[PDB]
C-alpha cells in the first residue's frame, strides 16, 4: 500500500537520511532496536510505507545506504539509530569519490551501482504497491552529486511510472567548503531536470539563516541542519501515513505543483519554528502558522520569493483544525500578496490537512513552493562554473576519469535552459 | 419496495456518506452495529437479514485506501457489508484521467458487480443517489466512468447526483477547474437531477446561522445529509403530500438538459437562537428565498425561477403552506419565468428533522428543503469556465492528463459542451 | 585500509622522520618499543603483528651509515623493522650525480624491494609520503632516482613530497643551488603535491612565536611533522568534514604542473603566551594569512591565491569556520585569482594536536594547517635560479658532477625546465 | 665504513703524525698500550676509521711510518705512544735523504717505495670501505718533499677514486733551517697540484705567530707546533667518527671547497685558542668562536686573507649548539666582510656540526679556507728558488742523483701556473 523506497548517497545524504530515520521512527513509535513501542494504532496502520515487517514484530526501514567510503557507514551503523538498518542494505566501496563527479558517475560508483541496484530490486519486489523513490543527497562533492544521479538514471529507466522524489542539498557562494562545487553541481542538475518528478532544493546558507534568525541557536551544527531538512521530508509524505480531512499523495502534489514538466524544483519550509525561550509567548493557531510559513526567512533555499512569482505552493497542514480557517488563510495570502503569484493560474495554493500533528506539536505545516526565484540558485552556480571553466581550471581531475569538455559545455547549456524556463514565466 | 442504491465516490462522497449513514441510522433507530431494538420505513435505505441486522443499500468507492480504511475501523465498521467498501491501491492524484482511463479502469467491474448484487435485492428500485466531488480525480473521473456504465446497465432508473462543486474564492487544488469541466458530459448525458453544492456557501451559512466561527468538513456534511434525508423522506415516511422520486423530477425539470437545481434548507439555526424566534411555516418558507441561504455562491435575484419543490417535513399543514407561497408570489424580487404560472410543487411529510446528537443544529418542529430550478446557477458555471480558460490558454497542467491516456481534444470538447449548457440556461429565461 | 608508505631520504628526511615517528607514536599511544597498552586509527601508519607490536609503514634511506646507525641505537631501535632502515657505505658528498648515477645506483633495488614488501601489506594504499632535502646529494639525487622508479612501479598512487628547500640568506653548502635545480624535473614529472619548506622561515617563526632565541633542527622537525600529522589526520581520525588524500589534491591543484603549495600551521605558540590570548577559530584562521607564518621566505601579498585547504583539527565547528573565511574574503590584501570564486576547501577533524612532551609548543584545543596554492612561491624559485646562474656562468663546481657520470647539458636542461615552471606560475595569475 | 689510511714521511711528518695519534687516541679513549679505556660508546662506534681491531680488544692504528733514517723511527717507537703502532708498518732505510729531493724521489726512497707500497696494500685490503689516504709531511728537506710525493704518485695511480688528503708543512723566509728548501719545495708542489684532492698548507712562521700572539707561550717548541697541526687534523675527519646535526665527509668538503680542480690548497685554523691565564674570562659561545676563527692571526699559513678573497671556507663546528646561531654567524661574516669573498659564488661558507666536542672543550671549530692569498706562499718560494737557480747554485747535489735542469725549469713553470690560477680569480 503506497510503499516508498528510500536511498541515501554520500556523507550529506546519509546524514540527513540517518536523522530522517530517527524522526519517522519517533512518529511511528519504533524503538532504536526496531521493535514497536508506540501509543496508537494509527502509528502501526501505515508502518509498511517506510518499514518492512520482520520476525518477532521487528520493523526494518526500507533504506538503501550508498557511499564510496566505509567511514560514513561506520558513523551511521554506530549512531543513535544505526542498528535499525538491514546489514545487506549498506552498499559501499573503499576508495572515495575525491569530491569528483566523474569518480561518482564513471569509475568508482559505476563499479558499485550493479551492487546497489540489485538491492533496490529486493526492496521494490518486497513492496505490495510501490508509489516511489525518496533519494537524499548533496550536489556539491562527488558521491551524492555523481553516483546519486547515476542511480537516479538507473532506477528511472527500470521504474518509469513510479514517483522519483529527491531531497537535494546544494551549493551557495557564502557557505562553501569545496573548490569544485560549481562543476559537480552543474553536472548533477543536468540529470535532475530530466529524470526526477520532484526535486526539493535545500541550501546550508538558508538552513543556517533559520538557525540564527528564527531558532536563535548560538552554535548550530550539521545535526541541527539535518533536523530542519528531515522535518520537511516527514512532512510531504504525511498524507500516505496518517488519516486527514484532505489527503494528498506525492503524485497529488506533483499534478498540482508541476505546471510544465521540467519546473519541478521546489523550495521547502516548516512551521511552527521558534526559539526554545519564546515558545511560551506564541499562539500556534493556523493564521500564525501561515504568516511564518510564507515568510522569506522560513524557506530552506537562499532565493528570496520576493525576487519572483510562485507558480504553485502546497501547504500540507497537520493537526485538528478548521477547513474554513485553512481555506480563508490560503486565500488571504495569495490575494494580499497577488504580485508574488503567477496570474495565469487562478488559484496558486494546494492545501492538505492531516488529523495527526507531529509528536509534541498541536499543529504543523510543511510548505512546498515552486517559484521563479529558484532561478537565482541555478544562475549563481552557473556564474561560478563559468569562471573556472573559461580557464579550464581543475578539469584534468575530471578528464582523467574519461570525461570531456563537451560534457561540461552541455551541462552548463542545460543549466541556462532551466534558468530560462523559470525566467520565462516571471 | 421503494429502494435507493447510494454510491459514495472519492473522499468527499465517502465523508458525506459517513454523515448520511450517521443520520439514517438515527432516523430509523438502527444501532451503529446494524441491529434495531424495540413498519418497513427503513426499507428504502436498508436490506434486513434474518438475524435482525439492517445492512445499508450503499457502495463506498475510493481509488486509495485511507478514507475507507477509516470507515472499516470507526464506529460503523459493523454496519456495512465488508465487500461493498471498495478500495484500490493507487490515488487518482486530482487527475481526471487517472480516475477515468488508467486506475479506475481496474476497479469498475468490481464496483458494478456490487451494484448488481444490491439491485437484485431491490423489489422496486426507485433510483441511484450518487455522492462525489467535482474537483477530485476519483470524484470526476471515476464517477464519470461509473455513470456511463450505469446509464447502459440501468437506463430507465433515475440517477440523482450530489456534487461538491468549486467555489468563487475557496479552492483546495490548482486543477479543480479542469476536473470540473471534464465532468460536465457526465451530468448532462448520464444524470437525471444534479444537486450542485459549494463549500464556501455552506461555510458562510455556518458563520451566520449556526454561530460557529471556524467549521470543519463534519459541519458541512451534516447539512448535505439533512437535504438528502429531506429529498428521500417521502419515500420513507407517511405525509399529507408524499412526493415520489419521479414526481419530484416531473415538477423540477422543464427540459431534458435543464436539471441542475439549487437546494437550500430551513431553519439552519443554532440551538441558542432557536428559543428567541418562533420558526413558523411562513418564516422558514421565506428563509429559502434569501441569497443568504443558497448553498451555491450565486444570487437568485440575477435569475428567474422555473420551478420550486418546497419539501416540508414535521409539523406542517397545507393551509399554512398555501398562505406562505401566496406571499412568495406577492414579492416582485422573486421573479419566475412567464411560462411557469404554477411555479411550486409542494410536498408535506409527517416526520420531524432528526438531530445528530453531536451536531451544531437545533431541534425544530418543522423543516423545509427547497429544491429549485433557476437561471441564476449559470453564474457558478460562468465563474469556473473563466478559471479553465486562463490555464488552458497556457496548456498549464495538460501534460499530466495527456500522459495518463486522455485525448488533448477532450478539453476543447468539454469547454464546448459547458458553453452549450450555459447557453441553454440563458436561452430559457426569455 | 587507507595506508601511507613514508619514505625518509638523506639526513634531513631521516631527522624529520625521527620527529614524525616520535609524534605518530604519541598520537596513537604506541610505546617506543612498538607495543600498545590499554579502533584501527593507527592503521594508516602502522602494520600490526600478532604479538601486539605495531611496526611503522616507513623506509629510512641514506647512502652513508651515520644518521641511520643513530636511529638503530636510540629510543626507536625497537620500533622499526631492521631491514627497512637502509644504509650504503659511501656518502653522496652534496653531489647530485653521486646520489643519482654512481652510489645510489647500488642501493635502489634494495630500497624498492622494501617498498614492495610494504605495499603488499597495504589493503588500500592511499599514497607515498616522501621526505628529503633539496640541497643534499642523497636528498636530490637519490630521491630523484627513487621517484622515477616509483612513478613506473606505482603510477596511479599519489606521491606527496615534503622538501627542505634552500633559503634567501641561510645556507649550509656552496652547491645547494645546483642540487636544487637538478631536482626540479623530479617534482614536475614524478610528484603529485610538493610541499616546499624553508629553514630560515621556520627559524623566524621560532624567534617570534615560540620565544626561543637560538633553535636547533629538532625544533624545526617538530613543526614539519605537526603539518604532516595535520595533512594525514583525516585519514586516521573521525571528523565533521574528513578530507581524502585525493580530495585534498582535487581542490589544491588547478593544473597538472601547478602543485607546489605553501603550508603554514596555527597556533604556533609558546606555552607562556597561550594563557594570555584565547586562540579562537577566527584568530588561528587569520594567523595563516600573515607573511609572518609562511614556512617559505616569500610574501603572499606579492601573489594571488588559487586555492586554500584549511585543515582544522580539535575543537572546531563548521559555523565558526564559515564565519572566519567570510572575513578572509572581506580583506582586500588577501587576493585570489578571478577564476577561483570558491577559493577554500575546508576539512574539520575531531582530534586535537598532540604535544610532544619535550617540545617548545603549547597545548591548544584547536589547530589549523593551511595548505595553499599561490603565485607568490615563484619568488623562492626566482631567488635560487639567480644563485645557480652566477655559478654556472663560471662552470664553478661542474667538474665534480661531470666526473661522476652526469651529462654537462643536464644543467642547461634543468635551468630551462625551472624557467618553464616559473613561467607557468606567472602565466596563471592573470 | 669510510676507513682512512694514514702515512707519515720524514722527521716533520712523523712528528706531526706521532702527536696526531696521541690526540685521536685521547678522543677515542685508547690507552698507550692499544687497549680501550674510554667513557662512551660513541668513542668505540667508529674506531675502525683510524684503527684495526685486534685480539684481546687491542686497537692498532692504520698508520704507515716512512723515513730514510732509523733515528726518527727510534724516536717515535720510544715515545709517549710509540708502542701502539704495528712493528711491520715502520718502513725505513739507513742512509738519509741529505735534505735532497732527488735522494727522496730517485735513489734512496725509490729503493724503499716497493717496501712501503706493499704495506699500504695490507692496510687498504684490511679496510671494509676505504674513503682515503691522509699523508703527513714537510716540503722543505728531502724525505717528506721527495719520497712523500713519490708515494703520493704511486698510491694515486693504484687508488684513483679514493680521497688523497695531505697535511703539508712548508717553507717561509723568516723561519728557515735549510739552504735548499726553495728547490725541494718547488719540486714537491709540482706533484701536489696534479695528484692530491686536498692539500692543507701549514707554516712554522704562522704556527709560531699563534704560539706568541694568541697562546702567549714564552718558549714554544716543535711539540707545541705539532699540537696545533694535529688539532686541525682531528678536526676535518670528525664528521666520519662522531654523529652530528650536519655530517660532512672529506669528499663532502672537497665538492664544496674545490671550485676548479687544481685550487685545492687550503689554509687551516682552530678555535677556541687562549692563553691558559685568560681561559677564565672568555665565553666560548659560537659568535666568539667565529670572530677568532676568521681572524688573520688564527690561520696556520703566513698568507693574510686580507691580501685576497676566499673561494670557499668550511667551518666544521663541534659541540651542542644552535643551527640558527651557526647559520646566522656564517651569514654575518661573509656579508660584513663581503670584499674578502669571491662574488661569483653566492654563498662561500660550508658548515658542519658534530654533537661531540673535543675532550675538555664545550665547543670547537676547525676552519678550512681556500683563498687567493695562498698565492703569496707559492710566490715567495718561487722568488727564492729563482735567485739560486739563475746561478745554478747547489744543483750538482740534484744532478748527481740523475736529475736535470729541465726538471727544475718545469717545476718552477708549474709553480707560476698555480700562482696564476689563484691570482686569476682575485
Ligand atoms: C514544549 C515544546 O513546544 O517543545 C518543542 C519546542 O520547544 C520547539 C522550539 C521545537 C524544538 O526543535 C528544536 O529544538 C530544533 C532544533 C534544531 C532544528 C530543528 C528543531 C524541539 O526540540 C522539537 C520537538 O518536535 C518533535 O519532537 C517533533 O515530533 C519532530 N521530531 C523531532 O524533533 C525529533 C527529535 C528527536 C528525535 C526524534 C524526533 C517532528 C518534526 C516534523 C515531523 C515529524 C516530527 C518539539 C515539538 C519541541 C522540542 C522538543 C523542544 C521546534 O521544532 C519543531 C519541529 O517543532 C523548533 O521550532 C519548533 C517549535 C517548538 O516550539
Ligand atoms: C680547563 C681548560 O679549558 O683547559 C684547556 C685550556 O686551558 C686551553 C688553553 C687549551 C690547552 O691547550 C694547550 O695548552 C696548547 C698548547 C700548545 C698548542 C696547542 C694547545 C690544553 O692543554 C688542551 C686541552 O684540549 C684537549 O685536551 C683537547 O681534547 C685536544 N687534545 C689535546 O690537547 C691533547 C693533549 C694531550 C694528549 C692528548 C690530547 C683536542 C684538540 C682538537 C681535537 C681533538 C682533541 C684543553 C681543552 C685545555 C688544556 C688542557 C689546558 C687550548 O687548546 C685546545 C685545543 O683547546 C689552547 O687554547 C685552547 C683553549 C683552552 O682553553
Ligand atoms: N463538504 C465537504 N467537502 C469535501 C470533503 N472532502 C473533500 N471536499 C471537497 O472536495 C474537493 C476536492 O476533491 P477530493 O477530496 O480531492 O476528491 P477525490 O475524489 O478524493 O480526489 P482524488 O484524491 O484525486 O481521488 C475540495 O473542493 C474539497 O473542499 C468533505 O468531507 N466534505
Ligand atoms: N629542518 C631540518 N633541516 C635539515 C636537517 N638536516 C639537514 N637539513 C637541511 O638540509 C640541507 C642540506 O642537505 P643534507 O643534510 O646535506 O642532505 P643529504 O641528503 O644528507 O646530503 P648528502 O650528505 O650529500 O647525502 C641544509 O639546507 C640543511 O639546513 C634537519 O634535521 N632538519
Ligand atoms: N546539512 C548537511 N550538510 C552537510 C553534511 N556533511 C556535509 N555537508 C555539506 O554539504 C556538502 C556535502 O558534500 P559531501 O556529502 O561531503 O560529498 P560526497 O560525500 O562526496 O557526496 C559539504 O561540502 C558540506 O558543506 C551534513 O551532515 N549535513
Ligand atoms: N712542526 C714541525 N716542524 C718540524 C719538525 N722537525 C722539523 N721541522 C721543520 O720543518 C722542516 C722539516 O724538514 P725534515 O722533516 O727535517 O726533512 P726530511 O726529514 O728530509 O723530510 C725543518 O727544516 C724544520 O724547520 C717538527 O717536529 N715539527
Ligand atoms: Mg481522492
Ligand atoms: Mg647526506
Amino acid at each position: 500500500m503506497r510503499e516508498i523506497v528510500h536511498i541515501q548517497a554520500g556523507q550529506c545524504g546519509n546524514q540527513i537520511g540517518a536523522k530522517f530515520w530517527e524522526v519517522i521512527s519517533d512518529e511511528h513509535g519504533i524503538d532504536p532496536t526496531g521493535s514497536y513501542h508506540g501509543d496508537s494504532d494509527l502509528q502501526l496502520e501505515r508502518i509498511n510505507v517506510y518499514y518492512n515487517e520482520a520476525a518477532g514484530n521487528k520493523y526494518v526501514p526500507r533504506a538503501i545506504l550508498v557511499d564510496l567510503e566505509p567511514g560514513t557507514m561506520d558513523s551511521v551503523r554506530s549512531g543513535p539509530f544505526g542498528q535499525i538498518f538491514r546489514p545487506d542494505n549498506f552498499v559501499f566501496g573503499q576508495s572515495g569519490a575525491g569530491n569528483n563527479w566523474a569518480k561518482g558517475h564513471y569509475t568508482e560508483g559505476a563499479e558499485l551501482v550493479d551492487s546497489v541496484l540489485d538491492v533496490v530490486r529486493k526492496e521494490s519486489e518486497s513492496c505490495d504497491c510501490l508509489q516511489g523513490f525518496q533519494l537524499t543527497h548533496s550536489l556539491g562533492g562527488g558521491t551524492g552529486s555523481g553516483m546519486g544521479t547515476l542511480l537516479i538514471s538507473k532506477i528511472r529507466e527500470e521504474y518509469p511510472d513510479r514517483i522519483m522524489n529527491t531531497f537535494s542539498v546544494m551549493p551557495s557562494p557564502k557557505v562553501s567548503d569545496t573548490v569544485v562545487e560549481p562543476y559537480n553541481a552543474t553536472l548533477s542538475v543536468h540529470q535532475l531536470v530530466e529524470n526526477t518528478d520532484e526535486t526539493y532544493s535545500i541550501d546550508n546558507e538558508a538552513l543556517y539563516d533559520i538557525c540564527f534568525r528564527t531558532l536563535k541557536l548560538t552554535t548550530p551544527t550539521y545535526g541541527d541542519l539535518n533536523h530542519l531538512v528531515s522535518a520537511t521530508m516527514s512532512g510531504v509524505t504525511t498524507c500516505l501515513r496518517f488519516p486527514g480531512q484532505l489527503n494528498a499523495d506525492l503524485r497529488k502534489l506533483a499534478v498540482n505543483m508541476v505546471p510544465f514538466p521540467r519546473l519541478h524544483f521546489f523550495m521547502p519550509g516548516f512551521a511552527p519554528l521558534t526559539s526554545r525561550g519564546s515558545q511560551q509567548y506564541r499562539a500556534l493557531t493556523v493564521p500564525e502558522l501561515t504568516q511564518q510559513m510564507f515568510d522569506s526567512k522560513n524557506m530552506m533555499a537562499a532565493c528570496d520569493p520576493r525576487h519572483g512569482r510562485y507558480l504553485t505552493v502546497a501547504a500540507i497542514f497537520r493537526g485538528r483544525m478548521s477547513m474554513k480557517e485553512v481555506d480563508e488563510q490560503m486565500l488571504n495570502v495569495q490575494n494580499k500578496n497577488s504580485s508574488y503569484f503567477v496570474e495565469w493560474i487562478p488559484n496558486n495554493v494546494k492545501t492538505a490537512v492531516c488529523d495527526i500533528p507531529p509528536r509534541g506539536l498541536k499543529m504543523s505545516a510543511t510548505f512546498i513552493g515552486n517559484s521563479t526565484a529558484i532561478q537565482e540558485l541555478f544562475k549563481r552556480i552557473s556564474e561560478q562554473f563559468t569562471a573556472m571553466f573559461r580557464r579550464k581550471a581543475f578539469l584534468h581531475w575530471y578528464t582523467g576519469e574519461g570525461m570531456d569538455e563537451m560534457e561540461f559545455t552541455e551541462a552548463e547549456s542545460n543549466m541556462n535552459d532551466l534558468v530560462s524556463e523559470y525566467q520565462q514565466y516571471q | 419496495m421503494r429502494e435507493c442504491i447510494s454510491i459514495h465516490v472519492g473522499q468527499a462522497g465517502v465523508q458525506i456518506g459517513n454523515a448520511c449513514w450517521e443520520l439514517y441510522c438515527l432516523e430509523h433507530g438502527i444501532q451503529p452495529d446494524g441491529q434495531m431494538p424495540s413498519d418497513d420505513s427503513f426499507n428504502t435505505f436498508f436490506s434486513e437479514t434474518g438475524a435482525g441486522k439492517h445492512v445499508p443499500r450503499a457502495v463506498f468507492v475510493d481509488l486509495e485506501p485511507t478514507v475507507i480504511d477509516e470507515v472499516r475501523t470507526g464506529t460503523y465498521r459493523q454496519l456495512f457489508h465488508p465487500e461493498q467498501l471498495i478500495t484500490g491501491k493507487e490515488d487518482a492524484a486530482n487527475n481526471y484521467a487517472r480516475g477515468h482511463y488508467t486506475i479506475g479502469k481496474e476497479i469498475i467491474d468490481l464496483v458494478l458487480d456490487r451494484i448488481r448484487k444490491l439491485a437484485d435485492q431491490c423489489t422496486g428500485l426507485q433510483g441511484f443517489l450518487v455522492f462525489h466531488s467535482f474537483g477530485g480525480g476519483t470524484g470526476s473521473g471515476f464517477t464519470s466512468l461509473l455513470m456511463e456504465r450505469l446509464s447502459v446497465d440501468y437506463g430507465k432508473k433515475s440517477k440523482l447526483e450530489f456534487s461538491i462543486y468549486p467555489a468563487p474564492q475557496v479552492s483546495t487544488a490548482v486543477v479543480e477547474p479542469y476536473n470540473s469541466i471534464l465532468t460536465t458530459h457526465t451530468t448532462l448525458e448520464h444524470s437525471d437531477c444534479a444537486f450542485m453544492v459549494d463549500n464556501e456557501a455552506i461555510y458562510d451559512i455556518c458563520r451566520r446561522n449556526l454561530d460557529i466561527e471556524r467549521p470543519t468538513y463534519t459541519n458541512l456534511n451534516r447539512l448535505i445529509s439533512q437535504i438528502v434525508s429531506s429529498i428521500t423522506a417521502s419515500l420513507r415516511f407517511d405525509g399529507a403530500l408524499n412526493v415520489d422520486l419521479t414526481e419530484f423530477q416531473t415538477n423540477l425539470v422543464p427540459y431534458p438538459r435543464i436539471h441542475f437545481p439549487l437546494a437550500t434548507y430551513a431553519p439552519v439555526i443554532s440551538a441558542e437562537k432557536a428559543y428567541h424566534e418562533q420558526l413558523s411555516v411562513a418564516e422558514i418558507t421565506n428563509a429559502c428565498f434569501e441569497p443568504a441561504n443558497q448553498m451555491v455562491k450565486c444570487d437568485p435575484r440575477h435569475g428567474k425561477y422555473m420551478a420550486c419543490c418546497l419539501l416540508y417535513r414535521g409539523d406542517v399543514v397545507p393551509k399554512d403552506v398555501n398562505a406562505a407561497i401566496a406571499t412568495i408570489k406577492t414579492k416582485r424580487s422573486i421573479q419566475f419565468v412567464d411560462w411557469c404560472p404554477t411555479g411550486f410543487k409542494v410536498g408535506i411529510n409527517y416526520q420531524p428533522p432528526t438531530v445528530v446528537p453531536g451536531g451544531d443544529l437545533a431541534k425544530v418542529q418543522r423543516a423545509v428543503c427547497m429544491l429549485s430550478n433557476t437561471t441564476a446557477i449559470a453564474e457558478a458555471w460562468a465563474r469556473l469556465d473563466h478559471k479553465f480558460d486562463l490555464m488552458y490558454a497556457k496548456r498549464a497542467f495538460v501534460h499530466w492528463y495527456v500522459g495518463e491516456g486522455m485525448e488533448e481534444g477532450e478539453f476543447s470538447e468539454a469547454r464546448e459542451d459547458m458553453a452549450a449548457l450555459e447557453k441553454d440556461y440563458e436561452e430559457v429565461g426569455v
